[PDB]
């Protein structure tokens, strides 16, 4: 029901290193903000942004590093296997994590993809990997060569995850309750023949959920073509474009809705 | 499967000539992850820029952000240039001050 805060890890590995990418790397997120970073050319998991100042139990960051070094070995070996029985290059990705149940117990997630498409899944309550593709077998078989693997992956999801999540909900309450509204601007510029383009821009807001609505003489008139992107410091940036008749620009306004605003904010040219 | 990159350029704070700010080039929705990106000032590469961690979304496609400190002026032109397997030639995109 209520906003259910998720904790998720994003994992990847590649064979082609001609553009300077490391062979394996990962990031970790609490909802929409990044709290962790890690890559094989450095061997250590580090906190990001404000999390650098969170008060944690002394072994916290050391345990994140070890659980991740484990996953790195499974991924890199899976790549070399495929590179032996098949021709070509590969990219392997994983999405692992959880959410808290009413009794503070875990609700898990575990899916994998090869060269851009889902090809496998893992069930922690039973310890098994599934899927329906020739590669599913090549990889799943490799990972079953040692029984500890299945057990460790099961613990990471059903014990560790809910533990770290309840812990951040406690020590990082301040960061997690972040509700900052956007700074706004509305401007007009030349468009196609006989037209002007209006751009509604929103700067430095958090969380990312936001809603744009253009108004004409005070009435709803469309949402426009919109997009959003990261702003460099953890906050977000978004914009929406609407095409209107040259000379009628002054009739239009922009209105936005966001959690950090007591109510909708209306903006002028 | 391959996917061509979407490329977007914008500033962190509302822009003003003669005032310090930060320039962003957001590259997303691509696959494979191998890629090259550079920021330009009047046709010439700008040295020592920064780059976020390479991440990805629910549909598996990749994304990343390139950025640097800068002070806009009336006459200087800023742009972003990228190379990727899905592109027959380098793609250069100019900054639009209204974004
Ligand atoms: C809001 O968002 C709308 C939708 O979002 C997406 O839209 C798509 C299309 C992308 O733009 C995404 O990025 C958006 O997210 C948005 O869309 C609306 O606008 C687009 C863009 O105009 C519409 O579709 C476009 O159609 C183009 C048509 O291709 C020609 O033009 C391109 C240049 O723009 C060329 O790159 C392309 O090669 C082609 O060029 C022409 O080719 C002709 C044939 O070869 C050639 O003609 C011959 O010429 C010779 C002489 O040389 C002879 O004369 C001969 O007889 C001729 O036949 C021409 O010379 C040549 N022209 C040039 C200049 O070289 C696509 O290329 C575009 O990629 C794009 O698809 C889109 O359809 C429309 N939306 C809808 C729903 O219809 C909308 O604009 C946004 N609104 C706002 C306010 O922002
Ligand atoms: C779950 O955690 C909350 C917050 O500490 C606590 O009040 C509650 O007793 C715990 N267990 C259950 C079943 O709610």
């Amino acid at each position: 029901a209520e906003p259910r805060l998720p904790l998720m890890y994003h994992l990847a590995a590649v064979s082609d290193l001609s553009t300077g990418l490391p062979s394996f790397w990962a990031t970790g997120w609490l909802g929409a903000q990044q709290y962790l970073t890690y890559n094989n050319l450095r061997q250590e998991a580090d906190p990001c942004g404000a999390w650098i100042w969170e008060n944690q139990v002394s072994w916290y960051w050391e345990k994140e590093t070890t659980d991740l070094k484990s996953k790195e070995q499974l991924f890199l070996e899976a790549i070399r296997t495929l590179e032996n029985q098949i021709n070509g290059t590969f990219t392997l990705q994983g999405l692992l994590g959880c959410e808290l149940a009413p009794d503070n117990s875990s609700l898990p997630t575990a899916v994998f993809a090869l060269n851009g498409e889902e090809f496998m899944r893992f069930n922690p309550r039973t310890g098994n990997w599934s899927g329906e593709w020739p590669e599913t077998d090549i990889v799943g078989n490799l990972w079953m060569k040692q029984p500890e693997a299945a057990r460790k992956e099961s613990e990471f999801l059903l014990t560790s995850c809910p533990e770290r999540l309840l812990g951040h909900l406690e020590r990082g309450r301040q960061n997690l309750e972040w509700k900052e509204p956007p700074s706004m601007r509305l401007k007009a510029r030349p468009g196609n023949s006989g037209s002007s383009v209006l751009t509604c821009a929103a700067f430095s807001f958090y969380p990312p959920e936001l809603k744009f609505r253009f108004l004409r003489n005070g009435l709803a008139s469309g949402s426009g073509n919109c997009s959003t992107g990261p702003n460099g410091d953890g906050s977000f940036h978004a914009w929406s474009l609407l095409e209107v008749k040259r000379g009628d620009e002054h009739h239009y306004q922009c209105q936005v809705e966001h959690e950090g605003l007591a109510q909708p904010l209306t903006v002028d040219l | 499967i391959q996917k061509t990159p979407q490329i977007q350029v914008y500033s962190r704070h509302p822009p003003e000539n003669g005032k310090p700010n930060f320039l962003n080039c957001y590259v997303s929705q691509f696959h494979p992850p191998q890629i090259e990106i550079e920021l330009l000032k009047n046709g010439k590469k700008i040295p020592n820029i920064e780059m976020s961690d390479l991440s990805f979304s629910k549909d598996w496609s990749f994304y990343i952000l390139a950025h640097t400190e800068f002070t806009p002026t009336e006459t200087d032109v800023y742009a972003c240039r990228v190379k990727h397997v899905t592109l027959k030639e380098p793609k250069t995109v100019t900054w639009d001050r209204d974004m």
